[PDB]
């Protein structure tokens, strides 16, 4: 019954800005976290496996770090096609719980 | 009445490289390079 | 390339059951390293997990929505199916079927084809 | 710089070359399965005991001395086994200049690769050596105690009978009397 | 790569230990990438009165090739044995954990 | 550099106790595995062992002279002390305090500074 | 209660002579012997650690060998500053016992 939290819910920045975003868990989840990017009216896509490993085909501007209770995702520079919503998904136990959601604008 | 067997640890932040894992923290290490 | 697609009625009255089928096109239901999952999203809410099944028939279901759920895998037809009940206005939502790998193998040393390490998702079907 | 005069160290194109002499650092009473001990400062391996008279740490000096001997011999062998000023050419000796660069740049790659392999394999050997030494101490304590004590997992033993300080260091130095404390252990084992 | 098989009243079936398989995948990936990473001419012409320079150039070219071939064959043959011993040790750790 | 020095009265009548304090100047009492020992020599005889203590408080004493001996370590004052009794003319002698290392580390691999592998001895005090 | 023995108690030689001196133990002491050099009216100094390892700073004219019941110390060449008394100290058990003494002249 582990629950996620994300902050802040809204991110507003111009093109070329660094965005550091946090996912926080109460329990001691060891590097079990993934980041999903959802376009409006479209299925999510995977970005990071196990909070520090990028999927093949992912551009190098996306990076991830963090361990234990907290994890962070960093975007070095924005683009006009980066309007999406980002979720953090844990898979420590058999129960799967997502993040609430963080809109970027 | 107990007896236990363990090893020794300290605060050291020296990191070495292996074939499985990179950046492994060790208690003591020696340097062979000069700069 | 493996593609997942969904079929369902989409016209459900209250206090009646609901069934969807996610079918596979391409490399069929592979047997080595995948979690076949259903994840849902209400329009106007966040993503919420329904449940997953392994190839052999083991199942794991959400503790909160453990009321009337059924998941089933037909290997010869390359299909798996989900059965819900008592679909109310909170349950009228968009459903997604997904293929999540067990392991992360970036350089291709366990799953041989590079594609076999991709979290391919479904298109999504809105059921009301 | 590769051009050196005098008694000089060998040039390599490496940024870091570090060799392990100690153990892994996993901080945080249980034994070696759970982790390492910060409070032990007089050795690399040892014992922790708790009884009626008190509690405290110790050290196994003979295993630490053997570890020090292997580490010293290994590092000195690495230093011992891997024990120019420049030339000028004119415009019509280009083939000589290219051959001289080829020789100078071909030896340096080989020596850099040899040094980096030697460090990376000897680190693994050192860490496995430390793990095997801790397992050897656990096996010796198990073999001397036999059935008088209960394993809780986690590299620890629970004494069925009463073991004071002389009993603890009789277990420690390697001379433990099996028939002396048998009967109370048998009664306490059968009564549970 | 590693797993369990169980048989009881309700049925029988296989499983897998995902955390040991992930550790094995990590060591194998790091090992092969290190082998690739560590081990990261057009020809010359000489006339008849520079035979010594030609023989020196062939000595250099044929002496580097032997060293690099030996280095490659030796690295592959030690890392194969290390990989097989690593897998055997992992199966032993699973058996010890279930025993304990 | 670590230096050991001794202090004591030196005027002891028969059938009365005796105390000496060995103090450390420099690197203090180090938790690194050193025997902190007292060793005595009669003028006109050989060297004889009194006993040693470790940082923790474990003590080991001579079996022949186990009559009235006490050793004690004060860490904050960087001192240790020896207490004897019934000092007769055979006991009137020269006392030395010593710091014997546990291990022999010639190249500096265990104890990091190379002065930390030295058997530093005391100056010696004549007590009559 | 292990006792040492040394022989002979007196050694007389000129400058430049080799001196071989023995410390003998009854029990099977495994390389646990140290050599101390005492000036008249002065504290001793360690020379050999564990019967085969020289301390740092010791000149190379001093050497040691031996194992088990017997151990030997060898001096290659004498000097006028080598007038001292040499002791062998054992540390096999928790009990520490010294040598009786060997004067060199
Ligand atoms: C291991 O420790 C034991 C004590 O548990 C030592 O036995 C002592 O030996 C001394 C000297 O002979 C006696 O004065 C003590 O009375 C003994 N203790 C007991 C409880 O009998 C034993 O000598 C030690 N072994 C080694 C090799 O040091
Ligand atoms: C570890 O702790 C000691 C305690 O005083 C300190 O002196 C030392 O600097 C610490 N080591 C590091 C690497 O910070
Ligand atoms: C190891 O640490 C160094 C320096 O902190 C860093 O440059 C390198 O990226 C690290 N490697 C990994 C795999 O984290």
């Amino acid at each position: 019954d582990i629950q996620m939290t994300q902050s802040p819910s809204s991110l507003s920045a111009s093109v070329g800005d660094r965005v550091t975003i946090t996912c926080r868990a109460s329990q001691g989840i060891r590097n079990d976290l993934g980041w999903y990017q959802q376009k409006p009216g479209k299925a999510p896509k995977r970005l990071i496996y196990a909070a520090s490993s990028l999927q093949s085909g992912v551009p190098s501007r996306f990076s991830g770090s963090g361990s234990g209770t907290e994890f962070t995702l960093t975007i070095s520079s924005l683009q006009p096609e980066d309007f999406a919503t980002y979720y953090c998904l844990q898979h420590n136990s058999y129960q799967w719980t997502f993040g609430q959601g963080t809109k970027v604008e | 009445d107990t007896i236990c067997i363990g090893y020794h640890a300290n605060n050291s932040t020296d990191t070495v490289d292996t074939v499985c894992e990179k950046n492994v923290t060790v208690t003591h290490s020696v340097n062979l390079l000069e700069d | 390339q493996v593609q997942l697609q969904e079929s369902g009625p989409g016209l459900v009255k209250p206090s009646q059951t609901l069934s969807l089928t996610c079918t596979v096109s391409g490399g069929s239901i592979s047997s080595g390293g995948y979690y076949w999952s259903w994840i849902r999203q209400h329009p106007g809410k966040g993503l919420e997990w329904i449940g997953y099944i392994y190839y052999s028939g083991s199942t794991y279901y959400n503790p909160s929505l453990k009321s009337r759920v059924t998941i089933s895998v037909d290997t010869s037809k390359n299909q798996f199916s989900l059965k819900l009940s008592s679909v109310t206005a909170a349950d009228t939502a968009v459903y997604y079927c997904a293929r999540v790998p067990f392991y992360y193998d970036s350089s291709g040393y366990y799953y041989g084809n590079a594609d076999d390490a991709f979290d391919i998702w479904g298109q999504g079907t809105m059921v009301t | 710089h590769p051009v050196t005069i005098g008694e000089c160290p060998k040039y390599v194109r490496s940024t870091k070359l570090r060799m392990v002499t100690g153990l892994r650092n996993i901080p945080s009473i249980a034994g070696f399965i759970e982790g390492g001990w910060t409070g032990m400062m007089d050795g690399w391996y040892g014992y922790h005991h708790q009884n009626e008279q008190g509690s405290g740490y110790a050290a196994d000096q003979k295993s630490t001395q053997n570890a020090i001997n292997c580490i010293t011999n290994k590092v000195n062998s690495v230093i011992e086994k891997m024990n120019a000023v420049g030339k000028e050419f004119n415009k019509l000796e280009k083939r000589m200049e290219n051959l001289n660069k080829k020789v100078d740049d071909g030896f340096l790659d080989i020596w850099t690769y040899n040094a980096e392999l030697l460090v990376l394999l000897e680190n693994e050997r050192t860490l496995d050596f430390h793990d095997s030494n801790v397992k050897n101490l656990y096996e010796k304590v198990k073999n001397q105690l036999r059935n008088n004590a209960k394993e809780l997992g986690n590299g620890c033993f629970e004494f069925y009978h009463k073991c004071d300080n002389e009993c603890m260091e009789s277990v420690k130095n390697g001379t433990y009397d099996y028939p002396k404390y048998s009967e109370e252990s048998k009664l306490n084992r059968e009564k549970i």
